[PDB]
């Protein structure tokens, strides 16, 4: 049973980081639109 | 004399108005511009 307990941990443990992992990747991901959407607000001051 | 003179004036009027719809279908054209980075912009907020 202390080998059961202490299985299901690290189960809810590799989950909870296989998540964190995931959520910064689209947060990497998301950040480049951000930049690429900021470019055409520079570009549209440029042209007012 | 008089009547010459008029029509000079007139022609004088006339160049600035030309002149006023010239340069505002210039600005125009600069605000087509400005829109379409506005357009792109908003693309790009679409497939962020």
């Amino acid at each position: 049973t202390q080998f059961g307990s202490t299985l299901q941990n690290i189960i809810e443990r590799q989950d909870a980081e296989a998540l964190n992992a995931l959520l910064q990747n689209q947060a990497a991901e998301l950040i480049l639109t951000n930049l690429s959407i900021q470019d055409k607000t520079i570009e549209e001051l440029d042209a007012e | 004399i008089s009547q010459s003179e008029t029509y000079r004036r007139r022609r004088q009027e006339w160049e600035i108005q030309r002149n006023n719809a010239e340069a505002e279908l210039k600005q125009i054209d600069a605000q087509l511009k400005s829109l379409a980075v506005r357009r792109e912009a908003a693309v790009l907020q679409k497939t962020s």
